[PDB]
């Protein structure tokens, strides 16, 4: 599988996470010290994708947060953290 | 990596890196107020004139390649 | 090749299945073929395929022409089996081709509208959004004149449905091209002499413009009102009704600004109040109710006194829409500055509670919510006791819906205001009614629980005389056969524990706690979690020494409950054990605590973050209670023995112990566990150090020196996992002690991290780059630039690649700082390279 | 030993880089929001008393690069949009009840620091408050859409991209297009062609363009609509009102020209800037505007444009059928060069000068009634010919208030010269003819000021008489003698042209001297200089002696010393450079003037001048002889009856020496780019040997040795460092690297450092004075308990009370080097500014009460 980050200009949408990855950093897969709130671009939050998990793409239950390490290194300024698969379409789940 | 202008590769020339760092320095002078203050005092020019001269230098800071 | 095709796609892409050859078919057929290919790559393609196909279909939209492009797109857009994201992609390609096509779509505008307009009435909100977006792009591409010429013939239609459709679409084009562009057309149509259908349609256009644009219509509110005002005195009743409704929409969209714009509408509405009846009367009332919150205090009082006669008259109206309208209008009036509380108490409250607060209203859910919110808003101004006293005696009604209604109303009133306005008689009435409504519950109405809790917490210490009665009722409901009633009683205990403790009635609370102990071990997980939470609240509010049952007998009962699979039971049991460990550790032996800790290690890998946080907190409490030594020895034995799947729990527990009892009681033993020549336990010690430093952050500022030799031994050990985990340790250290004076030890560890940059394996070079960025943060970009410059320009190409990768990381990291760290490069015969501004001397 | 410092700003920065006016209170009163650099201030001028009161001051812990106000349709209170170094856009609303700035919105988009491609430098707003554009210097440009909600609260949207690679932005401004789609005018220039042509033709042919970015609200996207190449490069833009209040369009200010442009069939209307009649500056020198101001009225509107000389011109436009006809310019007045001008209602004008004090004048007369010549663009003129006007004192403005400003502080010395128990701060600051030496006493700071001729560079106190020896140097300035010579040559040229009237005009021009302090000193000639030596009594500020210098001589060092070969007689050496043309740096030679201080330090007599190869930038007395830093060479000089002899020298300093300080048998060389270098000189053998350097390079500006093995230095980039030689360091070794034991970022370029004690009996502290006008102190810690307490206070303030403009405090204080053992007291003292809930929570975290923490902070304040 070929997965990558969106890295588009994020907006006012709040990123969310499902029950499997509650309170986990989307960038470095860390579970310690959630710091800043995750923002995603409008394309990844439009329509049936609103409030959907950033990692897998399922029903999100909590707010996604960066960790303190990513905040200090300013890895939250890079762009939309939405994981996207280059080997699948919009209809694929 | 055209997202970040100053980034480089194994084929980045000395002239490219130096004009990049010169433009970085000029924009930092534009940003930090006390740097512009020092430059306007030493050169004895109005802050507007110093900013205009820096923006003019921003075209070819190091000259033609 | 070609992407996958769904069944329903065949109908739209059958010609692409056969691999025909070009030039054999007509050149017009070759256009359709490429349009099919582009649309198939867009609809069912990968992101790169979609981007390439979008760029291709935009860069050739003029060559393709509007005709075949839309003749292929529109059937696909209205496929009954089209996904929502496919619809969004089609909307986007339509927007792009409309921008490229521009005036070429004028002959096709109508052909598009008859397709798009249904989306504006679809139940899907995003479908309506996409329809509006398509119409906006079409109006921007075709022009205002084309849209007016194409949509005008449907204005005077006698369908009343296509009229609403055309009004909505005209509002969309108005929001697309701006109100001033469509102002002359509206001023002309709203004064049409041909028929009243045109006036009705224009006024509906104004209404939909308001509804769609909201606060954006404030600049042109005067123009809209002056164009629409003449319809209030028209001969047709439908046009007067739509005029009033559009006035209400304009007022709602302009809240709370722009009352002077409605100056020419106040007296017409005021007279129509006394003149009209029926649906027109309701529309006038709605417009007035939405207009009132825009007026000054004195004029609000004047207008409200003028319209309140007819408001009270229509209080007893048979039309349910009329009742909803007048209820909203009352809520709007009594929520504005100017309507005195005494005036509402005198003239509004008696008829309000006479005609509205009737049993029937408690059956319909919409009327239920509307009347509850209106009554709470009334209490928010006229006072809590003035409203509660009129509905408190209804707490003992025979209809359960009416009891639920009055209970929710009292709950919201007392939660928004309080109990300082309540006298003694009203307090007794509240207590009696709450007890009667709670004892007479058919189901488990959560509103009753919320009301009981709210009223108890609002009374505070005033509930003490009734505490024996409430405790007896909670006892009787706790023994109930039904489990949900037991759960509701436990939640009521959890919500009233603090109030019962403040009232100084510890014996009743101890009896409740011993009954909860007796009911512990309930099979139903939700009831067990609720009684665990109740026990937690009781233990937290009461003293551990005088707590009945004793903690000595309570904690061993809680020990096996952690093995339950239900997350609620897990969280509640963990929280109770943590409270016990915090304020009552003296009543428990160290062996029980050790067994609790060993049964608590699994819950560190739970998916629920709340369970993880609770487990961490309770483990920290137990470590503070006992001490680090015994638990740390057992945890190191576990780390040495257990398999790699359960070692992360041990690592997290080690970090918790090191953070709670200071790391100088943990780092020596952890580093000592490295001397054994087994590789797996060495990797485990390295991972423990990594997570420990990442967890303690700033606290590890006094421990980098101690661990530096272990790292420098692992940094150059001829093992890949060793160097990887050691680089992870260095990264977490650097990010943790960032800005606390560790530049010496970190600059030392940099010299051991740097030789590992020329490594081929990816998993280790990733950790090396992470350590390098952490060290850039901790030591500063200057040292990193100093180490990069020596290899930035090297004859070796791979060396240049690696050093430029590191330089790119540093440059993205801190670009503004590097300006003060760049070295000197003297000028040559061709270029100027020295920055002379930085050489100035004052 | 261990240096744990506590930073406290005693005097906030008084300079101003941005100033806007608006109804930030929500009432009819007009207030002024200014930026001091890292400080956001809110001032209110009372129209009754005509005085400016300061209502709010907040340390934002960032670098404000762009500041502007706006209002939404139907609103009654202007908001505040701030562009910082944070990569975040911030919108705030002043609340007069709580007297604070409430962060309404904060949206992230980029990285921190004054970066070249990350927006923050430029800020434009749509005049109807519907959208705001934030732009960088290069490519990146973002547009946010603003609206209201049900409760009339500001709502911001997602950003819309408007980037364009290889595009340098000179200035952005929002265009008043009524209630149409918002538009932003940009002065851009594409450099892609320049870097691909090694002949240089592309750079000389690439011209500046004026482009218009239109934000379509229906399509909800930003598009680059129009783009027109410009004749000459403009330096900034002015928004002329539009809609129903004006004809819309834009005003471009360039070199010696101002143009009006507008999209559509509207032609371009340009007009040359009127030059001063009988101007004394170089004819080749151009004339541009430095700032602008716009005043709208129910009737008409106008603009105020200030030139480089300080002349304010009032500008009006003629319009016929919503189309401009001409640009009317008229000389309004002349005040010092301002960074921003605010034309408030109720007839007032606030002028925030770039350097020196700021002023508030009252507008008495608009000026139209006067017979003074009004210039227009329709007047015929030869291409080279420009208009002429006569400057005169204030006619339409009357000064009603003056705000003191210590910026820019070039040097400072703390000493007791008034023979009081508490020392006074003698601060040589100011720029050009507005420079001054000010005495500061506390007992906030009370100040007195004595004017000076030019910009001071350095000054020393005479120990035997406490009198000050000032050196005042300015670049491209004219000496008094050359000024009179230029006037005489102009008068000679004037008569060669009715001849009786010409001689009378020339005599009247000769007999009239415009005060340089208010009209700006006529300074020109890129290679010229002007230096003056002065003696001053510090108690009454009376000039005891004054020595003018040669036209091409620039003073850069000064010292008072006693020589061993002579008796206790006092000598004064002044290092001077000849024909210093900087950028590109080129110089002829240097001289050292030697004078004999006579009459207990009241006048000096010329002895001899000693020539030398390059610039003598530092002069430090070394017991018997003296030490001088000429270029990259450090020499010892002995006093001879004829000149100054070089008994020994060292030439291994890597770059230019900027400062030299000696203690015992050691000497500390301050390289311009490299850090400090340690040199030891044995009395025997007579040779200076380098025995220690640094591991980090530092652009040093000043220094102050704290003890034998330590030194403290100030950076050009607003940093303070403290380094120390390692233990067991001998002087007969070649290679030693100094350990850095303290690093800190102040946010303002510090130019004076001195270890002293303000109040007698208090703890010794380290006082610094910066170029931005601020004065701060560093106090060392005594016990580890207090250090840990204040460290926890700083940690909790960083998280619970973050900086105002989105910056990270720990990152800001680590701008160029990571923080090392410094606690920011300006952040800690903000504990009293938080809400009671957060104060109670943080105090319970530290096991004490909010009043106890306030009392601890006040104890530190009173200790000093
Ligand atoms: C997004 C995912 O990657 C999807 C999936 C299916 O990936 C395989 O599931 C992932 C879930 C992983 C979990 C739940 C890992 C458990 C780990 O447990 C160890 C013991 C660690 N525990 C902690 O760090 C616990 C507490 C910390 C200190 O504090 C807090 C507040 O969390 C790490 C993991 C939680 C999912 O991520
Ligand atoms: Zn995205
Ligand atoms: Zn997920
Ligand atoms: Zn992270």
């Amino acid at each position: 599988p070929d997965l990558i980050f969106c890295r588009k200009q994020a907006g006012v949408a709040i990123g969310r996470l499902c029950e499997k990855c509650d309170g986990k950093c989307v960038i470095c897969d860390s579970y310690v010290r959630p710091c800043t709130l995750v923002r995603i671009c409008d394309e990844c939050n439009y329509g049936s994708y609103q409030g959907r998990c950033v990692i897998c793409g399922g029903p999100g239950v909590s707010d996604a947060y960066y960790c303190k390490e990513c905040t200090i290194q300013e890895k939250d300024r890079d762009g939309c953290p939405k994981i996207v698969n280059l080997g699948s379409s919009k209809t694929d789940l | 990596q055209s997202k970040y202008i100053g980034t480089g590769h194994a084929d980045t020339t000395k002239w490219e890196w130096l004009v990049n760092q010169h433009r970085d320095s000029y924009c930092s002078y534009m940003g930090h107020f006390d740097l512009l203050n020092y430059f306007a005092i030493a050169e004895n020019e109005s802050k507007a004139r110093v900013r205009f001269n820096l923006m003019e230098k921003m075209l070819q800071p190091c000259g033609p390649p | 090749n070609l992407p996958f095709l769904k069944p329903d796609d065949i109908q739209y892409f059958d010609k692409l299945l056969v691999d025909v050859d070009e030039s054999t078919l007509s050149p017009e057929e070759q256009k359709e073929r490429k349009i099919m290919k582009l649309l198939l790559k867009i609809k069912n393609g990968t992101p790169p395929m979609r981007k390439a196909a979008l760029r291709q279909i935009t860069d050739k939209a003029r060559e393709f022409g509007a005709g075949p492009l839309f003749n292929q797109i529109l059937p696909l857009l209205m496929s009954p089996t089209l996904e929502d994201q496919e619809r969004h992609l089609l909307v986007k390609v339509i927007d792009r081709i409309l921008y490229k096509l521009d005036d070429l779509v004028r002959p096709y505008v109508h052909k598009i509208l008859v397709v798009i307009e249904p989306l504006l009435i679809d139940e899907d909100y995003y479908a309506r959004v996409e329809g509006r977006e398509i119409i906006s792009n079409l109006a921007k591409a075709a022009g205002l004149a084309t849209m007016i010429s194409t949509m005008r013939p449907d204005i005077d239609n006698m369908d009343e449905y296509v009229r609403n459709t055309t009004a909505r679409a005209f509002a969309v084009v108005a929001s697309a091209l701006g109100i001033p562009s469509l102002l002359p057309f509206l001023k002309a149509v709203c004064k049409s002499k041909k028929s009243w259908q045109a006036r009705h349609t224009g006024i509906k256009i104004v209404q939909q413009i308001a509804i769609l644009m909201g606060c954006a219509i404030l600049p042109h509110l005067r123009s809209l009102v002056e164009i629409i005002e003449h319809g209030l005195v028209d001969e047709q009743q439908k046009v007067r009704t739509i005029s009033a409704l559009a006035i209400a929409a304009l007022a709602e969209a302009a809240t709370p600004y722009g009352i002077e714009s409605f100056d020419s509408v106040l007296k017409p509405l005021w007279k129509g109040i006394r003149q009209h009846r029926g649906k027109g009367l309701a529309a006038f009332l709605k417009a007035i109710g939405y207009l009132i919150p825009l007026m000054d205090a004195e004029y609000a009082n004047y207008y409200t006194r003028e319209v309140m006669l007819i408001l009270i008259r229509e209080f007893q109206s048979p039309d349910e829409e009329m009742k909803k309208i007048v209820l909203k209008v009352v809520k709007q009036c009594c929520g504005t500055d100017g309507v005195e509380a005494n005036y509402i108490k005198t003239e509004i409250l008696p008829p309000f509670f006479k005609h509205f607060w009737q049993h029937r209203m408690a059956l319909d859910r919409r009327n239920y919510r509307q009347l509850v919110d209106t009554t709470v808003e009334l209490a928010n101004k006229v006072g809590a006791a003035e409203i509660i006293s009129r509905i408190v005696d209804d707490l003992k009604d025979e209809a359960e819906q009416y009891r639920k209604m009055v209970m929710e109303t009292i709950e919201k009133i007392m939660g928004n205001l309080g109990a300082a306005d309540i006298d003694h008689k009203l307090e007794e009435q509240l207590i009696d009614g709450i007890l009667y409504a709670f004892q007479e519950q058919t189901t488990e109405d959560s509103v009753m629980l919320n009301g009981f809790g709210t009223v108890v917490n609002a009374l505070g210490k005033r509930v003490k005389p009734y505490l024996p009665q409430i405790c007896g009722t909670v006892l009787w409901r706790l023994n109930n056969k039904s489990a949900k009633v037991r759960q509701q009683a436990a939640d009521l205990i959890s919500r009233t524990a603090v109030v019962m403790k403040t009232c100084q009635e510890e014996k009743l609370m101890g009896h409740l706690g011993v009954v909860l102990y007796e009911y512990l071990g309930e099979e139903y997980p939700e009831v067990l979690g609720s009684i665990l939470g109740a026990l937690k609240a009781i233990v937290n509010v009461i003293g551990m020494h005088k707590m009945t049952p004793p903690i000595k007998d309570l904690l061993p009962r809680l020990t096996p409950i952690l093995k339950n699979r239900h997350e609620k039971v897990q969280e509640n049991c963990i929280d109770l054990v943590g409270r016990i460990a915090d304020r009552g550790a003296e009543y428990v032996s160290a062996r029980e605590w050790m067994r609790i800790c060993f049964e608590l290690l699994e819950l560190l890998k739970a998916h629920k973050k709340a369970i993880r946080r609770a487990t961490v907190n309770t483990f920290g409490y137990i470590a503070k209670a006992i001490g680090p030594h015994d638990v740390l020895a057992t945890l190191l034995n576990n780390l040495k023995v257990q398999e790699r799947q359960n070692r992360v729990c041990t690592t997290v527990a080690i970090a918790i112990v090191a953070e709670t009892c200071s790391p100088f009681t943990v780092l020596p033993a952890l580093m000592n566990e490295y001397r054994v020549p087994e590789l797996n336990v060495q990797n485990g010690v390295l991972k423990s150090l990594s997570f420990l430093f990442e967890y303690i952050g700033e606290m590890g500022k006094d421990y980098i020196y101690a661990v530096t030799p272990l790292l420098e031994d692992a940094l150059m050990d001829r093992d890949l996992v060793h160097r990887q985990t050691a680089s992870a340790v260095v990264q977490h250290m650097s990010l943790g002690v960032y800005g606390f004076g560790c530049e010496d030890s970190l600059n030392h560890l940099l010299n051991y991290v740097w030789p590992n940059v020329f490594e081929t394996s990816p998993h280790v070079i990733q950790a090396v780059m992470g350590a390098l960025e952490g060290l850039r943060v901790a030591i500063g970009p200057c040292r990193m630039l100093q180490y990069c410059l020596q290899g930035l320009f090297h004859p070796a190409r791979k060396v240049r690649d690696v050093y430029w990768k590191i330089y790119n990381s540093i440059y993205i990291g801190s670009q503004d700082a590097l300006i003060a760290h760049y070295p000197r490069i003297y000028n040559d015969d061709k270029n100027t390279y020295i920055r002379y501004e930085l050489d100035y001397i004052l | 030993r261990h240096m744990f410092l506590y930073n406290l700003t005693l005097q906030r920065a008084t300079g101003i880089s941005f100033a806007i006016h608006g109804n930030f209170s929500g009432t009819k009163q007009q207030e002024i929001v200014v930026s001091r650099g890292k400080i956001l201030e809110l001032l209110r001028p009372d129209p009754n008393t005509g005085k400016v009161h300061t209502l709010l001051t907040v340390e934002v812990f960032g670098v404000i690069r762009s500041l502007m106000a706006f209002r939404l349709t139907g609103g009654t209170k202007d908001y505040i949009v701030v562009g910082s170094d944070s990569g975040r856009i911030v919108i705030l609303e002043y609340q007069p009840s709580k007297n604070m700035f409430e962060k309404i919105h904060q949206e992230t988009f980029g990285k921190s620091g004054c970066r070249r491609i990350v927006p923050g430098q430029f800020l434009a707003v749509d005049p109807k408050g519907r959208a705001v554009m934030i732009s960088a210097i290069e490519k990146q440009k973002l547009v946010y859409i603003l609206n209201r909600d049900a409760a009339a609260r500001l709502t911001i949207s997602s950003p819309l991209e408007a980037h364009k690679a290889n595009t340098l932005v000179y200035h952005v401004v929002g265009v008043d297009v009524g209630f149409e789609n918002p538009m932003f005018a940009c002065l851009e220039m594409d450099y892609e062609e320049a870097d691909n042509d090694p002949t240089g033709e592309a750079a000389a042919n690439t011209q500046q363009t004026l482009t218009f970015y239109e934000l379509d609200l229906g399509l909800n996207h930003v598009v680059r609509k129009y783009s027109e190449p410009l004749e000459e490069h403009g330096n900034f833009l002015i928004t002329v009102p539009g809609g129903s209040d004006g004809p819309s369009g834009v005003l471009i200010c360039s070199e010696n020209y101002i143009t009006y442009k507008n999209f559509g069939d509207q032609p371009d209307i340009r007009c040359p800037i009127p030059r001063r009649r009988n101007d004394l500056d170089d004819p080749e020198r151009g004339m541009i505007f430095v700032c602008s101001a716009t005043h709208k009225t129910k009737s008409m509107f106008f603009f105020l444009a200030q030139t480089e000389q300080g002349d304010i011109f009032k500008i009006t436009l003629e319009t016929d059928e919503d189309m401009v006809t001409e640009i009317r310019l008229k000389y309004f007045d002349t005040v010092p060069v301002a960074a921003a001008m605010c034309v408030l209602k109720t007839g007032f004008l606030f002028v925030a000068s770039e350097f020196g004090n700021h002023y508030l004048y009252q507008i008495a007369h608009l000026g139209d009634d006067d017979e003074e010549p009004e210039f227009s663009s329709a007047m015929p003129l030869e291409e080279g010919d420009t208009f002429f006007f006569q400057p005169r004192p204030l006619k339409n403005l009357v000064l009603v208030d003056e705000l003191d400003s210590l910026s820019p502080i070039l040097f400072c010395q703390i000493a007791d010269l008034a023979n009081e128990d508490t020392p006074q701060l003698y601060v040589a600051c100011g720029r050009g003819p507005r420079s001054s030496l000010r005495v500061l006493r506390h007992g906030v700071f009370n100040q007195v000021a004595f004017p000076l001729q030019y910009t001071p560079r350095k000054f020393v106190i005479h120990p035997e008489s406490n009198n000050l020896i000032i050196i005042e140097t300015d670049h491209n300035a004219y000496t008094e003698a050359t000024k009179a010579q230029r006037k005489q040559q102009m008068a000679e040229e004037m008569v060669e042209a009715e001849r009786e009237l010409a001689a009378e005009m020339a005599a009247a021009f000769l007999n009239e001297n415009l005060p340089e302090s208010i009209f700006g000193a006529p300074k020109a000639g890129n290679g010229q200089w002007a230096s003056v030596i002065r003696v001053m009594n510090p108690i009454q500020g009376n000039t005891l002696d004054l020595v003018q210098l040669e036209q091409n001589e620039a003073a850069f060092s000064v010292a008072v010393c006693r020589f061993s070969n002579t008796g206790e007689d006092w000598y004064v050496l002044v290092g001077v450079a000849k024909d210093l043309i900087l950028n590109p740096r080129s110089v002829a030679g240097g001289f050292v003037y030697t004078y004999k201080l006579v009459n207990n330090g009241e006048k000096l007599e010329f002895l001899h001048k000693t020539p030398v190869e390059e610039v003598p930038a530092a002069i430090a007395p070394f017991q018997g002889r003296v030490l001088i830093g000429v270029g990259k060479l450090l020499r010892v000089y002995d006093l001879g009856k004829k000149k100054l002899l070089r008994k020994c020298e060292n030439k291994h300093i890597a770059n230019y020496i900027s400062g030299i300080q000696t203690i015992g048998h050691r000497v500390i060389v301050s390289d311009v780019q490299e850090s400090f270098i340690w040199v030891r000189y044995k009395r025997n053998e007579n040779q200076l040997i380098i025995f220690a350097d640094d591991t980090y390079p530092r652009w040093v500006t000043t220094a102050s040795l704290l003890d034998y093995d330590t030194v403290a230095g100030a950076d050009k980039f607003g940093n303070i460092c403290v380094v120390r030689l390692p233990p067991n360091t001998n002087d007969e070794v070649d290679s030693q690297k100094a350990e850095v034991i303290m690093n800190y970022h102040v946010g303002e370029t510090v130019l004076s450092l001195q270890k002293t004690t303000l109040i007698p009996g208090g703890s010794e502290s380290l006082v610094y004075t910066t170029l931005s006008g601020g004065i701060g102190i560093l106090v060392p810690f005594t016990s580890h308990e207090d250090h840990d307490f204040f460290q926890h206070v700083e940690m909790h303030l960083r998280s619970e009370h973050p900086p105002l403009c989105g910056r990270d405090h720990l990152s800001f204080r680590s701008y160029y080097f990571p923080v090392k053992n410094v606690i920011d007291g300006d952040l800690c003292e903000q504990f009293n500014s938080m809400e009671p809930n957060k104060q109670k929570n943080v105090s319970e975290e530290l096991d004490r009460t909010p009043p106890e923490v306030s009392k601890k902070l006040e104890d530190i304040r009173t200790r000093y």
